[PDB]
């Protein structure tokens, strides 16, 4: 039954970059970012911060809730990844991602 | 370590009464403030997380509010069940901490203790040792000040008090405070008296006895 | 859906203790475990935090050094170990699921444990009367360790009865007095203390 992060769009004014888990654990957050490498850049995170471009659908403070899709310039294109975080101590741990989005 | 700071201490309220309950976090902790509720001899229950949300079967007689730093729970229309102390907890980050605690009694109509003073017995005095004991049964509000005298001398140090939870009929509290002294000076002084002040008593009563 | 919390520990200072917390109805490993303890009469102190998935820790400062959080995955329990017991480590200690999404919060709780941490070594109480709308009773005194029950005419008197709480004495033992406004029967409180396997029934005399 192991959870799985569902892009449903290979490819995508305020784009929208769809993400739906298939399961609530391994308890923990849902953080995007633009690219993979050691260089990804965050975009947005379920725990903590202020993110004013971006914004979510449904209200991430429910603990039953499995939609973590988000309404975010030629400088905004690359790859997306919703990244599912399960709880770790001193930092959360990358536990699946979705397979990518690309932002043209 | 971010400190959680609960506000009152101690609410007052009768039943049908609206109360609220206030958490202040130290520093921002996003809308990431649960709310509990414990009852004596019980393991805490969740109320409400983030900040709002009710879990799943918890009456909507209860709610909350607050973002960034301050947060409410309010209990509308309080019930017999809803009385009972209260933590709010941050969940933000690690170290997780705890507020601490408010507790929500019954208010009632002022009631005055009614006071008896209890010796040792030859038994326990066979033993060495010698324990005077004060009830002060059936009272409200909750404060009350127990004084000892032994021969008009106020004592400090040697007595220990223990309180009651509020009672479910009538809603007051009763108090047990012991004296204890060794056999050789219970024996060396002559009269020993509780003196009790509260809300409820025009002037101090005293109980003694003189052995 | 349940955790299921290991018996009443009784330690001497300086020792250790090691408390269980068996889950059951969920699936274990989806969640964290956090510890909470609570003195007598005091509030709720978090201990420390465990993921029950990978076995990353967070331990409360205060701690850090004594104490030891782990899982078994196999059986779905959880265990903490505490070192270099104190006298202010007597407390409930209780185990629940930590199971917020990206907050952290605890909506499955054990019923607690009592760790007692003592020099003082088990004792049967010395029952003493306290001799009689009238007022008599019964002080229960110099036990060790809580819990200690008292009963007036075996059950039945039930009525305006008041059993204190203990209190813990500069002896290190226990002692608590029930009291009972009765009209102006026989009367004997029944005392029952597990522990040391004792029970006294005693009569209250003019």
């Amino acid at each position: 039954e192991e959870l799985q992060v569902i892009q449903p769009d290979k490819s995508v004014e305020t784009a929208t970059l769809r993400c739906t888990a298939t399961s609530l654990i391994p308890v923990g957050p849902i953080q995007w970012f633009r690219g993979a490498g050691p260089g990804r850049e965050l975009i947005y995170n379920q725990k903590e911060g202020h993110f004013p471009r971006v914004t979510t659908v449904s209200d991430l403070t429910k603990r039953n809730n499995m939609d973590f899709s988000i309404r975010i310039t030629p400088a905004d294109a690359g790859t997306y990844y919703c990244v599912k975080f399960r709880k770790g101590s001193p930092d959360d741990v990358e536990f699946k991602s979705g397979a990518g989005t690309e932002l043209s | 370590d971010i400190q959680m700071t609960q506000s009152p201490s101690s609410v007052s309220a009768s039943v049908g009464d609206r109360v609220t309950i206030t958490c202040r976090a130290s520093q921002g902790i996003s809308s990431w403030l649960a709310w509990y509720q414990q009852k004596p001899g019980k393991a805490p229950k969740l109320l409400i997380y983030a900040a709002s949300n009710l879990q799943s079967g918890v009456p909507s007689r209860f709610s909350g509010s607050g973002s960034g730093t301050d947060f409410t729970l309010t209990i509308s229309s309080l019930q017999p069940e809803d009385f009972a102390t209260y933590y709010c907890q941050q969940g933000a980050s690690f170290p997780i901490t705890f507020g601490g605690g408010t507790k929500v009694e019954i208010k009632r109509t002022v009631a005055a203790p009614s006071v008896f003073i209890f010796p040792p017995s030859d038994e326990q005095l066979k033993s060495g040792t010698a324990s005077v004991v004060c009830l002060l049964n059936n009272f409200y509000p909750r404060e009350a000040k127990v004084q000892w005298k032994v021969d008009n001398a106020l004592q400090s140090g040697n007595s220990q008090e223990s309180v009651t939870e509020q009672d479910s009929k009538d809603s007051t509290y009763s108090l047990s405070s012991t004296l204890t002294l060794s056999k050789a000076d219970y024996e060396k002084h002559k009269v020993y008296a509780c003196e009790v002040t509260h809300q409820g008593l025009s002037s101090p009563v005293t109980k003694s006895f003189n052995r | 859906v349940q955790l299921v919390q290991s018996g009443a520990e009784v330690k001497k200072p300086g020792a250790s203790v090691k408390v269980s917390c068996k889950a059951s109805g969920y699936t274990f490993r989806g969640y964290g475990i956090s510890w909470v303890r609570q003195a007598p009469g005091q509030g709720l102190e978090w201990m420390g935090w465990i993921s029950a998935y990978g076995g990353e820790t967070n331990y409360a400062q205060k701690l850090q050094g004594r104490v030891t959080m782990t899982t078994d995955t196999s059986t779905s329990t959880a265990y903490m170990e505490l070192r270099s017991l104190r006298s202010d480590d007597t407390a409930v200690y209780y185990c629940a699921r930590e199971a917020g999404s990206s907050w952290y919060d605890f909506d499955l709780w054990g019923r607690g444990t009592l760790v007692t941490v003592s020099s003082a070594s088990t004792k049967g109480p010395s029952v003493f009367p306290l001799a009689p709308t009238a007022a008599l009773g019964c002080l229960v005194k110099d036990y060790f360790p809580e819990p200690v029950t008292v009963s007036w005419n075996s059950g039945a008197l039930t009525s305006g009865v008041h059993t204190f709480p203990a209190v813990l004495q500069s002896s290190g033992l226990y002692s608590l007095s029930s009291v009972v406004t009765v009209p102006s029967q026989t009367y004997i409180c029944n005392v029952n203390h597990k522990p040391s396997n004792t029970k006294v029934d005693k009569k209250v005399e003019p």
